[PDB]
């Protein structure tokens, strides 16, 4: 109160999304249709499917708002389609900036960047007993990265997958070395 | 001291209500229900009396037929007590949901 | 953006609203009520600004002055008072024939007010003293005349219950231009209201055969006396046949809104092409009273059974106002950034 | 004696208005048929036709095809909610079904 | 108004179930039955009010109810 | 030389080339679309005829067609069909 000059004045963070509230078949993505029939309806569903909140595990995490069923699509990981040597400049650059690595490679050629450009598939934490996984699919020649599911997921439960250093996952099947 | 074994008064009420022909719902609460759920379509409507009597006849007949088909589902599952999943099975085989 | 689409709440604060108007900048909203109360809201803050008790009998007409500091009304009690927004005191009051339709200031001067009585002729007044000039009426047989100033203030258009529009000069009463509206084949129709735009010369005539005609303010000055112009645009509804109640223009005089007297809807047309662009429905069994339009922003204020609704664009937000260095894309975008991979200006700060 | 302009062009439609007006006059519906009724009805029929052909063309694109066969009409109708309620008691020939296996049947 | 779906009490559903021929009833049937009845009544009331608005009236007569039910696929003798 | 058969093939083909400019259609799908247009025509026309008989009129106007569309189509689909019909009549008059 105007005199007690204290610490905790700087945090060096890009997102101030950590809020006070943090309130954490029929559909085409769940049907047995071919792949571009599901991929078209994906982006219309993913706006109301999930959201990002304050994760107790590590920073922020992805929290659903509706019962994801088993084996369906959830969200697409999409950002800058960069190549695998600008990743080295950006790793050293955000080593100098202190910002972590957001680099999924589609194959052994190109990498998707999710630092300057992307969507809400950044905020998915790591775990050891997950409930999601990924594949690489083919929609009209181009390739995409889809986060599927593994079982029926209840409203409020956090979504995690294996990324493939001490971690805050805390699962019983932990490895404690993530490389 | 005297009490009937449970089931006896149920069977004789079945016979008593299948013998008569009357309305089995009170009619001032049903009239209030009709006016309330008609209020969300047009403000200040003005019903007759035979309109409300026709709606009550039709609603009673619909619910009695639904309970007959529900009872057949519950007997098919080798039970006696009717549960709401029997109602769901009846309304989905029939073509309503 | 443009013309509104979504319902966007209400103002259920004071019951029994009856009429409404905006000022030149669209920051205030004066509404008369059923017991002589004039409640002013705000749209900059979305709150009630000032409540002034006017009379005991209801208010059916309101008009803002040019500076915005003076109101005027015409209640059932034949009372026309130049009110105050600061003090709120009645100054002038004198009786008329008992029905009164409309009052309106001069669009450049807050000295001249144009009162339209029901069973009389138009009377142009002054406010420096108690003068009154009864304007001439051609027919003098029905005595059902509506009139209004034009945009700048140079002329006054008058209309009768026989479809004969006259043009009088605003100060010397010069009957210089006139026409009779070509209604169907032979029969003539009434005139209900005359309204003017905010930018340009166009205006609209609300007749009684349920057709709205959009004219041009210069073709009348070209044709002169007893000419025969034809409308630029004829707007109507033929499915429900829709007898209209109130009309006005958009912000820059581009779109036209027209409320209905039967079904509580709002129809919006274009002026240039002339096609129907949107119908805005609402509560199914109400009755419509007044339609407004915000002069620089798409807001419509419809009074119906004392409830004022505001159709206001449904603002839906995003990221990148929080994190300006990030671009929230939708699908993948491939590129590389660059083809080479690695003054004394004194400006017045207190100028208004 | 002027240039003939069909009533479809005057309203901005693609379905015919003269044929709909004839089929209302020669169909034993009423004695007298108004002026705006075939214009209204041709507008409604064009809207429903475009609404179903949009979804059928999308399914035909997703199956790596160019043309439209009855399977794509089947998928388009049965996936939408309100087209399914409209065409509920209707069998489309050469159409098939939707993939649906119950939960308690797979291990 | 928030009530009047509660006004369909719970000896009345019992009497309808016994005219249907039912011996033993659970305790969730009550809310399930109230939902069923509200859906049916909404679908009939909507078409009756449509016929009334087209006729340019303000009262719902018995014939509008009969015509609505006849559209549903449920004929009703005795009120025409 | 055969006897002529009126259909709706060319008009469905016009609507398809508005909405998807590089897509064709086979014969059986065109037959299904022809049957669909005839079915919906007969439903709406029969309901409008029955309304005009209930109210003791001799005329099918556009208001009976509007009420028949509102009775017969479900929800938002009726909400958009009413708009399309009203817009076409408004463009036809002027
Ligand atoms: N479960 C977990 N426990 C500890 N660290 C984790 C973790 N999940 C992810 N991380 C680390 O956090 C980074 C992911 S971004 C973490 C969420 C978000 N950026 C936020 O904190 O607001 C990665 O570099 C990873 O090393
Ligand atoms: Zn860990």
């Amino acid at each position: 109160a105007r005199a007690e000059v204290h610490l905790r004045k700087s945090a060096f963070d890009m997102f101030n999304f950590l809020a006070s509230k943090h309130r954490q078949a029929r559909r085409a993505t769940s049907m047995d249709l071919p792949m571009p029939m599901r991929f078209r309806h994906l982006k219309k569903t993913s706006k109301e499917a999930v959201g990002v909140y304050r994760s107790p595990i590590h920073g922020r995490g992805l929290f659903c708002k509706r019962n994801i069923d088993a084996g369906e699509m959830v969200i697409e990981y999409a950002g800058n389609v960069i190549r695998s040597i600008q990743t080295d400049k950006r790793e050293k650059y955000y080593d100098s900036k202190g910002i972590g690595c957001y680099m999924f490679r589609i194959d052994d050629s190109e990498v998707v960047d999710a630092t300057m450009h992307g969507n809400a598939a950044r905020f998915i934490n790591h775990s050891c007993e997950p409930n999601c996984y990924s594949r690489v699919i083919n929609i009209d020649g181009q390739k995409h990265i889809v986060i599927f599911a593994m079982r029926k997921i209840y409203r409020g439960e956090e979504l995690t997958y294996d990324y493939k250093l001490p971690c805050n996952c805390g699962a019983k099947k932990c490895r404690k070395f993530l490389n | 001291p005297h009490r009937y074994r449970p089931g006896t008064v149920a069977l004789r009420e079945i016979r008593r209500y299948q013998k008569s022909t009357e309305l089995l719902i009170r009619k001032l609460p049903f009239q209030r229900l009709v006016r309330e759920i008609a209020q969300d379509f047009k403000t200040d409507l003005r019903f007759q009396s035979s309109a409300v009597m026709a709606l009550q006849e039709a609603s009673e007949a619909y619910l009695v037929a639904l309970f007959e088909d529900t009872n057949l589902c519950a007997i098919h599952a080798k039970r006696v007590t009717i549960m709401p999943k029997d109602i769901q099975l009846a309304r989905r085989i029939r073509g309503e949901r | 953006q443009n013309y509104p689409e979504e319902a966007d709440g209400t103002l259920d604060c004071i019951s029994m609203a009856l009429t409404c108007t905006f000022n030149r900048w669209g920051t205030l909203l004066a509404v008369g009520c059923n017991d002589g109360r004039i409640v002013i809201w705000d749209f900059l803050t979305r709150g009630i600004a000032k409540i002034i008790s006017a009379h005991i009998h209801p208010v059916c007409s309101l008009c803002w002055s040019r500076d915005g500091h003076k109101l005027v009304s015409a209640s059932t009690d034949n009372i026309v008072s130049q009110w105050d927004v600061l003090s709120g005191d009645c100054d002038q009051r004198f009786r008329f024939p008992s029905p009164i339709l409309k009052v309106q200031y001069h669009p450049r001067d807050q000295n001249k007010v144009l009162v339209c009585p029901m069973k009389s002729a138009p009377v142009m007044l002054t406010l420096s003293d108690s003068k009154h000039v009864v304007l001439p009426v051609d027919d003098d047989s029905d005595l059902n005349v509506v009139a209004s100033f034009d945009r700048r203030g140079e002329y006054i258009y008058t209309g009768n219950a026989k479809g004969k529009i006259l043009v009088l000069k605003t100060d010397s009463q010069d009957l210089v231009a006139s026409f009779r509206v070509t209604t169907g084949t032979s029969n003539t129709t009434a005139i209900k209201s005359i309204e003017f735009a905010r930018k340009g010369s166009c205006f609209l005539i609300n007749t009684a055969d349920r057709i709205i005609r959009v004219y041009d303010g210069r073709e009348i000055l070209t044709c002169g006396r007893d000419g025969e112009p034809e409308p630029m645009q004829k707007l109507q509804d033929l499915v429900n046949r829709t007898p209209w109640k109130k009309c006005c223009f958009s912000g820059d005089g581009e779109y036209i809104v027209a409320g209905s007297a039967r079904q509580h809807a709002l129809y919006i047309w274009e002026k240039s092409i002339g096609n129907l662009v949107k119908i805005l429905h609402g509560t199914r069994g109400e009755l419509l009273l007044d339609v407004a339009w915000h002069p620089v922003r798409p807001i419509i204020a419809s009074i119906s059974s004392g409830v004022v609704s505001i159709w206001a664009q449904n603002q839906v937000e995003n990221w990148s106002a929080f994190a300006p260095d990030f671009k929230e894309l939708d699908e993948n975008v491939e590129y590389e950034e660059r083809e080479s991979e690695f003054e004394d200006e004194e400006v017045d700060v207190t100028s208004v | 004696r002027a240039k003939a302009k069909t009533r479809s062009s005057r309203a901005g439609l693609q379905f015919p208005v003269g044929r709909v007006h004839r089929l209302l006059r020669k169909g034993n519906y009423a004695e007298r048929v108004g002026a705006g009724a075939p214009v209204y009805l041709a507008a409604v029929l064009e809207y429903l036709t475009a609404e179903i052909l949009e979804l059928a063309g999308n399914a035909a694109r997703d199956n790596k095809k160019t043309r439209i066969i009855p399977r794509h009409l089947q998928l388009a109708v049965r996936n939408d909610e309100e087209l399914n309620k409209l065409l509920g008691r209707v069998t489309i020939a050469q159409g098939g079904v939707l993939p649906n296996i119950q939960s308690v049947l797979l291990p | 108004l928030r009530d009047n779906i509660q006004g369909i009490t719970k000896p009345a559903i019992r009497r309808l179930a016994r005219r249907g021929g039912v011996k033993r009833i659970s305790g969730l049937i009550y809310e399930e039955t109230r939902g069923v009845l509200k859906v049916f009544l909404e679908n009939v009331i909507r078409d009756a009010v449509t016929y009334t608005e087209h006729a340019k009236r303000k009262t719902v007569t018995a014939m509008d109810v009969v015509y609505a039910l006849k559209r549903q696929g449920r004929t009703l003798y005795g009120f025409g | 030389r055969k006897t002529r058969k009126e259909s709706y093939a060319i008009y469905v083909y016009k609507v398809l080339k508005q909405v998807h400019p590089d897509t064709g259609i086979s014969s059986k799908a065109m037959s299904i679309m022809n049957s669909f247009v005839n079915d919906v025509f007969e439903r709406i026309a029969g309901e409008a005829s029955r309304l005009a008989h209930y109210n003791k009129r001799s005329t099918i106007t556009s208001r009976e067609i509007q009420t028949a569309v509102r009775l017969l189509l479900p929800g938002e689909l009726a909400k958009h069909a009413v708009s399309e019909g009203t817009k076409a009549v408004t463009c036809y008059t002027s």
